[PDB]
């Protein structure tokens, strides 16, 4: 504390691009330490300050411990000619596993071409392919040639049979068997153990993705028909690259992990071809305003790239991208593919007519690709790096007498978790309040789950000293506790995926404290005080039920119908600001990607701008069209944007536009 | 095979002769064996093994010959692939009698369920749908001229398509006159609607609207100047007004269905033209109009399949002209429009359709609606363990041959190996479809074929495979275009359906009824039998329409647009939902109704006609009856609800915790119906778990092939045969006991609209209209949703049967039924003595309430302890009688009896 407070370059260090390069000497040690100890202490500091650079600091620690350039060989291209020559016996197959959406046959075909050894490449999709591959491997091992088997993940049982067959002595030593396949769990374990696995991934980057897309499409297709076809294909390639690179930032940018594979690109290319042929009967160039822009946009927003989109907000984002790119303005020299890039720089549209110019412009793209190219905020990279570091820590934990530590952990949890909250509810008078019924259900569910958890933890404690017998349910529960996975019988409400038991019990303790406060408020005055409670949606097991109860209460007061009530959201500065007859205070809402001032949104680089107090007002609908200066922001439950609670209408500042809010993934979170 | 039919000899004569020789030798051998049944004696007969092997190989060869004949019959008439091998054997063998043929026509054709023949069954005059709609062939086909089954069935199919084409031409000729006019006369419009089939009427309306809009756009080439699109919209509004006026009156059910289909399609057309086309659109080639499903009619074309072309975006389809009868028409919501666009785009690129999404959003229904829109036969393969290889392979072959559609309800429900094999078959078929559109091989000279059933099968270009999900197998990822169908547009489906029902405030009613069902799904407790999905909403809407029409008829027999439509809607909601609600959820339901429908109240039906026979029967059975708030009000309400769902549908299910008034409710209802309607009621109480499934339904002898009926099947057959006259009498098959997905498998085809029990031997039992199948179960915890959804339900919560009711019944039986006149006097004296303790807050009630709090070795049930108490009080009365017998002089006095009963009551408690 004193070390960080006294230092005055510490603040500028926190904001440095690479804090891991120059970590200030903060730890207090009586004796000088070895460089490895310095690396450990700096790694701890990086984990504390700026955890996004944890991967880079881990790289530096690996360099200081195992020597510099330990990982340098991995960065070099895989020269597997040496690996297929030596280090691989003919008995062991060479497995070429690729990430879904990538092909590995190119490298092996090229090495065969340079090593002038033919390969009997065979697709395993058909049933006759089984016999064809059997004959090919028999002949190639008798003679001494090479054999290929592409997409073998489609035949798991046949893969196991192949593994059994190869186990016999293989007479020839120049024989090599390649199994090109996709990374799927259906592959047999024995085949994986018996062969050399090679993992191939598509290189990240918009430039690499667009180069791959342009190489995949034959030159004849692009250089054909009106010359506008080349520019249309370039636009399609750029759109595909943008929506595929936005996938790596799964929570912020695409909500879920959609496929968006090669099939969608081929379908979009076919649609572009057919519609450009239909609109342009002749080979002559057609006016850019005569392009069927509406047809392409609709078919690439509702059938292609849109069929797999389920929630409305990702569809809105896709429509924003399509309406920004596929327009007649794209054929002008002033078109900007991406704006605001790196603050002031812009990705200017190339001025070309043919495929060669577009490919050259792609090859001239700078390597410094920030997430602002995709439209995402530049802090998305930092968030992703933090998540990857957390995943690395989790893996190291997963790859690392238990009675004492489990006993002390369970005792600490019992001290942490509140003892018991009682059902103080079910009053005949004033049952008409929907808030009363909703809080009744919440209190009952919370008390039931609390009793179950406390009884199970007490059972675990008693078995830790061996004061009682152990049963099957208890064995499963204790196994999941020691392994760190939350018990399935404990998850009665919505929980973020992969939530640690410690986080689960802390969140449960907070929820139980909130429910106890609710019960105390109900006992003190009745159901009138239930209205004037600043409940937090995150603590509530089902916040949507709370919103529904709010709507029902505001209807029952003044005797309206639920159809006529619309939600008006006003964010007040005071955490305890006075409520009117319709406003219910809601705390804990966190706004990502923007800051609200006087109910007006403005874009910000900082993430998770906490909302002081949210006032949910249900006013009678006046049947008016919302102005173009408001945005419909989703309100998800947790940081994993998988559950939608409700939507909020916020007015934005006059400088920004709603499209930028849509494409930057601005959303509200309950937790 | 060879003796249950007479036409088998003509189809397979030489094989018939070989089988006759084989049977002669076999009968001789069996006669030889019978004279010496000893095993050693049988083995020692000369050459038993040689002749036996000869018979075996001859039977095998003739069996492959019969299989080859069946395969050639399938190949000649492709629709035979849908029916089974035994079904095909029955079809070909029973060709002479068409009565046995009509039970298969619902499997081969789409809407055809029977055929209209001559007086002598010589010429096929026409076809008839399941709902009674009939299509008369323009040129009837003759069976005598084409006696072979396949050729005359093919002639029937071709003449069906030609007749549909001609009827469509005539209907379009009429509807172009109707469209190009204003202030349509209701009489001529209704006559036109009655003249043509529902499919034809809807198709003609679509064609007329599409041509009108195309002409309007063509005449608007310059721009908005002289715009006739407003004229098209006005015409659509006039037609909708005429239809809305027509549906308010009393119409035949068929014309009612046609009217509501027309209303749905005209509403969709009005929505399309009003906004999607009137937003400054003036070019016929603009995608705002090309995106919409356009119909183009060219009657000049000779070929029937080429007359009508259906186009959406860049995909062009030819109408298959398959007869569909009267199918339910989905409301074309924007989600349905997106589904049509995506599926048509997938079909144009020769891909498949995989509309994934949560169950109940209409994926399968949308696929079926699209298939029916193009006039294609659509088959739905349910994957809820009613699945099989032997039918599915030949079904795929048939889909490839005839050119029909195939949709899987939920592919992920398939088991792993079954899923992999079906994915392999679908991959083969879809690869054939992909090669059918090779850019270099667009002019398909050699036929495009696929490897199904280890043989070459021609693939029709018009077929398609749709795989509804809830992910796709790795084989079909690159062959199927997915589509997210997650949130159906219920606020528009409800609005359009309410408008078609005749409601004049459909929009407000939908905006109230959709959030109300969302609240019911959310606010109400979670129960297995609760169903607040889209199907339940549609059923409630049609019930509300029926209620409104009934109210209109009642008011007329005593314009009329002043009805409280909200009151009718909530009355329908209550009548549909309250019977299946737990007693804890009823106040919640009414609170939700007050929240959404403010100030609109629900009044039940008085039913004072039956509510007096109920009182009489309860009085003569020592029960307790009361109206509403009085004691026993909830029980009589449950009885009346049971009567309501009895009237509504067959296949009842009375569910409730053990101890509620379930058996007494339906017993009293049966007796009251017998005394009121004059129809004698007979109830067969069957415990399904007491006997095995084979004993419950019957067993087929593995060797003798002799069928003996089971308990339920024997009961149904006896009720059907009418040897004694059990018709004109109310028969109730009450299935007292527990329900599981095992013994109700054969009952699923009976509970639904089929009312059809199919026996393993082949015999088919039809449920008479006077028989109801009641399920008196306790928890409904191990019952599949298929059985629950097929059955109307009344929930008997324990709060229905109060403790005072039990006490009153016990005291009445004590005062009336002798525990064997002096005994009756002793019983009456004891009842008078112990009456004060059996009150609302008496000693017994307080003691019972306290005793629930204690710990018992077995789960304490109210009726168990109450029955033990009643039995021990009966024994106290018996002891008093025995003491009186032991003392003929000076019997038990009133003071001594009072003391003895007062102390014995505490002892027994
Ligand atoms: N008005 C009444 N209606 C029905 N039952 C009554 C009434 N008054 C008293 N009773 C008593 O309540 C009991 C009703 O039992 P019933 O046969 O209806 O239950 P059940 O649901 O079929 O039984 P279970 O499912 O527990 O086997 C009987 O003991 C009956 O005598
Ligand atoms: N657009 C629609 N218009 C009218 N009814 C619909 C629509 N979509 C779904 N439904 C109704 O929803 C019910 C269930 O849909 P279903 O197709 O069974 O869902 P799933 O595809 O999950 O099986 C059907 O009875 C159907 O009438």
């Amino acid at each position: 504390i004193a070390k960080v407070q006294a230092d005055e370059q510490f603040g500028i260090w926190l904001d440095s691009s690479s804090p891991e390069q120059t970590v200030p000497y903060l730890w207090s040690e009586e004796t000088p330490a070895t460089p490895i100890g310095q690396a450990i202490h700096r790694l701890l500091l990086i984990q504390a300050f700026r955890p996004d650079r944890l991967l880079a600091m881990a790289h530096m620690f690996v360099s200081t411990n195992l020597g510099e350039s330990f990982m340098s060989i991995m960065e070099q291209p895989l020269d597997l000619t040496h690996i297929v020559g030596t280090e691989v016996k003919p008995n062991t197959p060479v497995l070429m596993c690729s990430v879904p959406g990538y092909d590995a046959s190119g490298h092996v075909e090229d090495l065969a071409a340079e090593q002038n050894t033919q390969i009997t490449s065979i697709a395993i999709g058909s049933a006759e392919g089984f016999n064809q591959a059997d004959k090919a491997i028999n002949t190639a091992v008798k003679s001494g040639r090479w054999v290929m088997l592409k997409n073998v993940h489609l035949a798991p049982g046949w893969l196991m049979q192949l593994e059994k067959k190869l186990h016999s002595l293989q007479p020839h030593a120049c024989f090599r068997l390649f199994l090109t396949m996709e990374i799927n769990p259906k592959v047999p374990v024995n085949l994986l153990r018996a062969g050399r696995i090679f993992v191939f991934e598509p290189p990240p980057g918009v430039k690499a993705n667009m180069l791959r897309t342009f190489s995949s499409i034959p030159v004849s297709r692009i250089c054909k028909s009106p010359n506008e076809r080349a520019r249309l294909y370039f636009l399609l390639a750029w759109f595909h690259a943008i929506i595929q690179e936005r996938l790596r930032y799964a929570p912020l940018g695409w909500s879920k992990k959609y496929e968006f594979g090669e099939s969608d690109l081929r379908s979009a290319c076919d649609t572009v071809d057919t519609w450009l042929d239909d609109t342009a009967k002749g080979r002559q160039n057609i006016s850019p305003d005569k392009i069927p822009w509406s047809a392409l946009k609709t078919l690439m927003a509702q059938s292609i790239y849109g069929g797999r989109v389920d929630n409305e907000f990702d569809q809105r984002l896709l429509n924003t991208f399509l309406e920004r790119l596929f327009t007649t303005r794209s054929f002008d020299s002033e078109f900007k593919l991406a704006c605001k890039v790196d603050g002031h720089k812009d990705i200017q549209m190339p001025d070309g007519i043919r495929r060669e110019e577009f490919v050259q412009w792609v090859e001239l793209l700078p390597d410094t690709q920030t997430p602002s190219w995709l439209g995402l905020p530049n802090n998305a990279e930092r968030v992703l790096l933090t998540t990857q570091g957390v995943d690395m820590i989790s893996k190291m934990l997963k790859m690392q007498a238990w009675m004492r530590t489990l006993h002390t952990t369970a005792s600490n949890w019992l001290h942490l978790i509140p003892q018991t909250l009682s059902h103080l509810k079910r009053t005949v008078e004033n049952i008409k309040d929907p808030l009363f019924r909703f809080f009744e259900r919440e209190v009952k569910m919370g008390a039931k789950l609390l009793q179950d958890v406390r009884q199970d933890l007490a059972d675990v404690v008693q078995v830790c000293e061996g004061k009682k017998k152990q049963t099957n349910y208890l064995r499963t529960l204790i196994n999941e506790l020691v392994k760190g996975i939350l018990p399935r019988s404990w998850s009665h409400y919505t929980v973020p995926a992969g939530m640690t038991v410690i986080q689960w019990v802390s969140d449960f303790s907070e929820r139980i404290k909130q429910l106890q406060n609710i019960s105390l408020a109900a006992a003190s005055g009745g159901a009138k005080e239930l209205k004037n409670i600043h409940v937090c949606l995150g603590g509530l097991f089902v916040p949507e039920a709370y919103i529904t109860a709010t709507r029902q209460y505001v209807a029952q007061a003044n005797s309206w119908s639920l159809e006529e009530l619309c939600l008006e959201v006003n964010v007040t500065t005071s955490q305890g600001a006075t409520l009117d007859a319709c406003s219910f205070g809601v705390t804990g809402l966190k706004l990502q990607g923007a800051t609200c001032n006087n109910n007006k949104l403005s874009l910000s680089n900082a993430i998770s701008t906490a909302l002081p107090l949210t006032q949910l007002r249900w006013v009678k609908q006046t049947n008016t069209e919302k102005k173009a200066s408001v945005v419909t922001l989703p309100v998800y439950l947790n940081f994993t944007r998988a559950d939608l609670i409700f939507t909020v209408d916020f007015e934005i500042a006059t400088k920004e536009d709603p499209r930028s809010f849509y494409e930057r993934g601005v959303a509200v979170l309950c937790t | 095979i060879f003796t249950g039919s007479a036409d088998i000899k003509h189809l397979l004569p030489v094989e018939t002769q070989r089988f006759q020789s084989i049977s002669t030798e076999f009968l001789a051998l069996m006669k030889k064996v019978s004279k010496s049944p000893l095993v050693m004696d049988v083995l020692n007969i000369q050459g038993v093994q040689r002749s036996l092997e000869r018979l075996a190989d001859l039977l095998g060869k003739i069996q492959k010959a019969l299989g080859e004949y069946l395969e050639r019959e399938r190949s000649s008439f492709p629709r035979f692939y849908f029916v089974g091998d035994e079904d095909l054997l029955e079809i070909i063998g029973n060709s002479k009698n068409v009565a046995k043929l009509q039970k298969h026509f619902k499997k081969m054709f789409a809407g055809v369920s029977s055929i209209i023949l001559n007086e002598d069954n010589s010429v096929v005059l026409g076809i008839s749908s399941r709902e009674g709609e009939e299509v008369m062939f323009k040129t009837p086909v003759s069976i005598t001229e084409h006696p072979k089954i396949n050729e005359w069935l093919t002639l029937v199919e071709k003449e069906m398509r030609v007749t549909l084409a001609k009827l469509l031409a005539e209907s379009v000729t009429e509807v172009e006159i109707f469209g190009k006019a204003t202030s349509i006369d209701p009489n001529t419009y209704i006559t036109w609607i009655d003249k043509y089939q529902a499919q034809l009427v809807v198709l003609s309306a679509q064609i007329a609207w599409s041509e009108n809009v195309e002409t309007a756009l063509s005449s608007m080439g310059g721009g908005g100047d002289a715009a006739p699109l407003h004229s098209v919209l006005s015409n659509v509004e006039v037609t909708l007004n005429v239809l809305a006026d027509s549906v308010l009156m009393e119409q035949p059910p068929l014309r009612r269905r046609k009217l509501e289909h027309l209303i749905t399609e005209l509403v969709h057309q009005r929505d399309v033209t009003r906004s999607l086309i009137k937003s400054k659109i003036d070019n016929a080639k603009s995608f705002e109009w090309l995106s919409q499903m356009r119909f183009y009619f060219d009657p000049k074309q000779t070929d029937v399949l080429q007359q009508l072309s259906i186009q959406m975006a860049n995909a062009k389809f030819n109408y298959g002209f398959e007869y569909l009868g009267v199918q339910d028409k989905l409301v074309q919501t924007p989600l349905t429009d997106r589904c049509y666009l995506t599926m048509t785009q997938a079909l144009e690129a020769r891909l498949g359709g995989s509309p994934f999404g949560p169950a109940g959003t209409g994926k399968t229904e949308s696929v079926k609606a699209l298939g029916h829109q193009l006039g294609r036969f659509v088959l739905v393969f349910n994957c809820d363990e009613t699945f099989d290889f032997q039918a599915m392979g030949r079904i795929f072959v048939g889909l490839c041959q005839v050119g029909a559609w195939g949709c899987f309800d939920e592919f992920n429900r398939l088991e792993e190996r079954m899923l992999s094999a079906v994915s392999q078959q679908v991959q083969c078929i879809q690869e054939a479809l992909r090669e059918h559109s090779n850019p270099n091989y667009d002019k398909t000279s050699a036929p495009i074929t696929c490897e199904l059933l280890n043989k070459q099968v021609k693939v029709s270009p018009d077929m398609a495979i749709f795989i509804t999900m809830n992910n796709l197998p790795d084989n079909l990822k690159k062959l199927f275009r997915s589509l997210a169908m997650t949130k159906p547009d219920r606020q528009l489906i409800a609005q359009v359906m309410l408008y078609s029902q005749g409601f004049r405030t459909a929009e407000v009613l939908a905006n109230k009824i959709v959030p109300f069902f969302k609240l019911c799904d959310e606010q109400l407790s979670s129960q297995s039998h609760y169903d607040f999905g889209l199907r339940a909403l549609k059923s409630v809407l049609v019930s509300a329409g029926n209620v409104k029409r009934e109210r209109i008829q009642k008011i007329k027999r005593e314009i009329a647009e002043n009805l409280p439509e909200q009151e009718i809607l909530i009355q329908s909601v209550c009548e549909t939902m309250v019977p299946k609600l737990v007693a804890e959820d009823i106040p919640l339901l009414f609170s939700l109704l007050s929240d959404v429908f403010p100030g609109v109240q629900y009044h039940r039906g008085e039913m004072t006609a039956l509510r007096e026979e109920l009182k009489k029967v309860c009085q003569e059975m020592y029960l307790t009856y009361g109206d509403g708030e009085e004691v026993g009000g909830m029980w009589v309400e449950k009885v009346l609800q049971l009567y309501q769902i009895t009237q509504i549908n067959h296949g009842l299910m009375m569910v409730g915790p053990s101890g509620s008034g379930k058996s007494m409710a339906w017993r009293v209802l049966l007796k009251a119906l017998e005394r009121l309607e004059g129809v004698e009621g007979v109830a067969h109480i069957i415990d399904p778990k007491a006997i095995s499934k084979d004993h419950l339904y019957g067993t087929l002898d593995p060797n003798t092939r002799e069928w003996t009926d089971g308990l339920f099947t024997h009961v149904l057959r006896k009720i059907i045969d009418s040897v004694r006259g059990e018709l004109q009498k109310r028969q109730w098959i009450v299935f007292d006991g527990d329900v599981d997905p095992e013994w109700v498998e054969n009952l699923n085809s009976v509970l639904d609209d089929n009312k059809l029990l199919t026996l393993p031997n082949g015999e088919r039992l039809s449920l008479p209209p006077n028989v109801r199948i009641m399920f008196e179960v306790q928890d409904l915890k191990y019952a599949t949703l298929a059985t629950v959804s097929r059955c109307g339900m009344v929930w008997f919560s324990e709060d229905v049967l109060s403790t005072d009711m039990i006490f009153n019944n016990f005291l009445a039986r004590l005062r009336s039924i002798p525990l064997d006149s002096p005994m009756l006097q002793i019983q009456r004296d004891a009842a008078t003595i112990m009456q004060p303790y059996f009150t609302s807050n008496g000693l017994v009630t307080k003691a019972l309430e306290h005793a629930f709090q204690l710990e018992h070795i077995m789960d304490l049930t109210r009726l168990r302890c109450l029955g033990s108490l009643f039995s021990m009080l009966h024994q106290a009365c018996r002891n008093v009688a025995q003491y009186n017998a032991n003392h003929p002089d000076f019997p038990m006095q009133i003071e001594q009896l009072e003391r003895y009963i007062q102390r014995y009551l505490v002892y027994a408690i």
